[PDB]
């Protein structure tokens, strides 16, 4: 149930 | 400047339960945290799948302290590296991306204590994480202090209450927001006599006795989180322990075990000054 975080941190 | 919270000490405001802590200086059954109540609380987050791994704490603008089993635990085939996780600081909500509030950091290197004992009793359950770039403090992000021998000596006493925080399980549903519970430090003998596991000097246990009426404890998901105390001498918050292990959560006659931070400070200092 976690909200989509910014992909900029995922990279 | 560690241990002084922007929204409390710095404004001369007391949080709703700190009085209970100071009065003793002679997460299951916890409550929702207040905004800015634990500005050092850090969430260890897994990218894929996206999930809460553990709690942790901010001890400076570049270092985070956590329990070693959060990263390495062979019995559960757990062995995370830097690229596997993200550090989320300034959080309140467990699941939401708190835009403009929280800060997501990347890890540069992870350091697990060389003598961490995962084979038997999680002895020396401690690890340090160096962030890629310094975090900027705010009203919601501020480091907690690490104890000095004197503060440890005076505060780590049976009966004295500490505070544990985390987004872990509420029962042995996960909370909506950060939970907090205040627990008393327990007498070594009692800790020893409540389990079959061999307790070492690098640990202490906390929680209420079955006859004390009050209860509460950490649980799954709370691991790595801080056990802190407020010094009645300089009014700063100090981290005395790290949520480590238990046999169940909030079971009568059982107690939570925490990594004794001070006992391991020499390792902590060594690593920090050695690796920046
Ligand atoms: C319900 C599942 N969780 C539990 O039983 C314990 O969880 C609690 C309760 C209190 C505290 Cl202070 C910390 C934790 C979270 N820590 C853990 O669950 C860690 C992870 C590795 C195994 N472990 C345990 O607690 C194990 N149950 C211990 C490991 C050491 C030997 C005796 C069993």
């Amino acid at each position: 149930d976690f909200e989509e975080i910014p992909e900029a941190y995922l990279a | 400047d560690c241990g002084l919270r922007p929204l409390f000490e710095k404004k001369s405001l007391e949080d709703k339960t700190e009085r209970e802590l100071l009065e003793s200086y002679i997460i299951v059954e916890g409550s929702d945290a207040e905004i800015g109540m634990s500005p050092w609380q850090v969430m260890l987050f897994r990218k894929s799948p996206q999930e809460l791994l553990c709690g942790a704490s901010l001890i400076s603008d570049r270092w985070v302290l956590t329990a070693a089993h959060c990263l390495l635990y062979p019995p559960w085939d757990k062995n995370f590296t830097e690229n596997d996780l993200l550090v989320r600081i300034g959080k309140h909500s467990r699941t939401r991306y708190e835009r403009n509030i929280e800060k997501i950091s990347m890890l540069e290197k992870i350091y697990i204590h060389p003598r961490y004992n995962w084979r038997e009793n999680l002895d020396r359950d401690i690890a340090l994480m160096k962030l890629k770039k310094p975090v900027a403090f705010s009203d919601y992000i501020h480091p907690v202090c690490l104890p000095d021998r004197e503060t440890a000596a005076s505060l780590l006493q049976a009966g004295y209450k500490g505070r544990v925080t985390g987004w872990g399980n509420l029962k042995e549903g996960q909370p909506s927001v950060l939970q907090v519970v205040n627990l008393p430090i327990v007498e070594r003998p009692v800790c020893k006599d409540s389990t079959r596991i061999r307790i070492t000097d690098n640990m202490f246990c906390a929680g209420y006795k079955p006859d004390e009426g009050k209860r509460g404890d950490a649980c799954e998901g709370d691991s790595g989180g801080p056990f802190v105390m407020k010094s009645p001498f300089n009014n700063r918050w100090y981290q005395m322990g790290i949520v480590s292990w238990g046999e169940g959560c909030d079971r009568d006659g059982k107690y939570g075990f925490y990594t004794h931070v001070f006992r391991l400070k020499k390792w902590i200092q060594k690593v920090i000054d050695q690796f920046g």
